[PDB]
């Protein structure tokens, strides 16, 4: 599979939840 | 009325080609929403 290699290039590929549930906490 | 302001001279600043890349599809993208304000003028592959 060195089409699907070709076909990637320059691809390069919860904490946000996390300090918001402790605000609606507050 | 005003009274406005005037060019000054030809003074010749170029810019640079910096290094990154990016993927991610959402509209911010970045800091916030728009883009041309907010990306690198010419980037380096």
């Amino acid at each position: 599979s060195d089409y699907e290699r070709l076909m990637l290039l320059l691809s390069d590929r919860f904490m946000r939840l996390r300090f918001v549930e402790a605000w609606r906490k507050k | 009325t005003l009274i406005n302001q005037h060019i000054l001279k030809p003074a010749p600043p170029p810019t640079e080609i910096p290094a990154r890349l990016q993927v991610k599809p959402p509209q911010p993208a970045a800091m916030k929403i728009p883009n041309r304000p907010t990306l690198l003028g010419g980037s380096a592959i």
